[PDB]
């Protein structure tokens, strides 16, 4: 097993706070998992966007601003990719990633976030 | 550390596929597992495996277990991937990326620096 | 006539505490330094004074 | 993390005065012995005295 799942499409008006979840499989405890978020513009080689493990254990991309936040809901184990200041350039495909017991890369389906207009 | 991908344009099915990756800005054999990740037409990212920089150990994917073979050569500072017995569904956009395995900063446990990427199809000739 | 076998780990323990320069890349990167330096503060100035 | 090489000759020198033995694929001949015998000569006699 050990597969991540999340919806194919999400959209929100520019300005609001967009929350991109990431539901892990049942055999994982998200509270102790280093979450890794990738951002992919349509054809430009997805870059590391945001790594989040805790509100005091976090690290963003080299140039992305503090509008991008992360959080964990350990009730139903699901990470979050929070984008507060939605600009038109936040329209991209976002992925999440964890590692199994044997440290094999486990990527997610990811959401194709679209900024409306 | 800006990786550039180079590879043939097209391979026929059931034929060996080879991609060459030049790192061009960081010396291999210092550490920093180097891997290959793909995205077939437009779907999610699927990984194949990575090779250790210093030791040279290879860790692969359970589904792509008997077909791939990743090589490394620090003389010209490159590492390659060999995909044998390709299928029609193996048409993808490949990226050789970087990753840290032993560092004390978990941000680098993810794929920090990515390559440009090559597109390869498995169709017939013309 | 017999050989003395290998001698790698025999000398591994022979340099206990000796300085180490493990890193490579065609250039030996040391893991120890005690460089004494003198700092000249003549031609440096505060940025936010004006 | 560092592995301390091989310890073959490192114990070659530490095992200096111990006895040796040449083995030949499961008979393992020895090269030492202090066997104390008591022999019976009740039936020992010269073949030629007559």
């Amino acid at each position: 097993q050990s597969v991540l799942t999340q919806p194919p499409s999400l959209s929100a008006s520019p300005g609001a706070s967009a929350r991109l979840p990431c539901t892990l499989s049942s055999d994982l405890s998200v509270g102790s998992k280093n979450m890794y978020w990738y951002q992919q513009k349509p054809g430009s080689a997805p870059r590391l966007f945001l790594y989040y493990y805790s509100d005091s254990d976090k690290q963003l991309g080299p140039g992305v601003p503090n509008r991008v936040s992360g959080s964990k809901e350990t009730s139903s184990n699901t990470a979050f990719l929070l984008i507060s200041g939605l600009q038109p350039e936040d329209e991209a495909d976002y992925y999440c990633q964890v590692y199994d017991g044997s440290a094999n890369d486990v990527f997610g389906s990811g959401t194709k976030l679209t900024v409306l207009g | 550390v800006q990786l550039q991908e180079s590879g043939p344009g097209l391979v026929k099915p059931s034929e060996t596929l080879s991609l060459t990756c030049a790192v061009s800005g960081y010396s291999i054999s210092s550490g920093y597992y180097w891997g290959w990740i793909r995205q077939p037409p437009g779907k999610g990212l699927e990984y194949i495996g990575y090779i250790s920089g210093s030791s040279g150990s290879t860790y692969y994917n359970p589904s792509l277990k008997s077909r791939v073979t990743i090589s490394k050569d620090t003389s010209k500072n490159q590492f390659s991937l060999k995909l044998s017995s390709v299928t029609a569904a193996d048409t993808a956009v490949y990226y050789c990326a970087r990753r840290d395995r032993v560092g004390s900063y978990p941000y680098y446990y993810g794929l920090d620096s990515w390559g440009q990427g090559v597109l390869v199809t498995v169709s017939s000739a013309s | 006539v017999v050989v003395l076998g290998s001698q790698e780990g025999a000398v591994h323990t022979a340099l206990a505490g000796a300085l180490e320069a493990e890193m490579d890349g065609a250039k030996g990167r040391l893991s120890s330094g005690h460089l004494k330096c003198r700092l000249k503060m003549d031609k440096l100035r505060l940025k936010g004074v004006s």
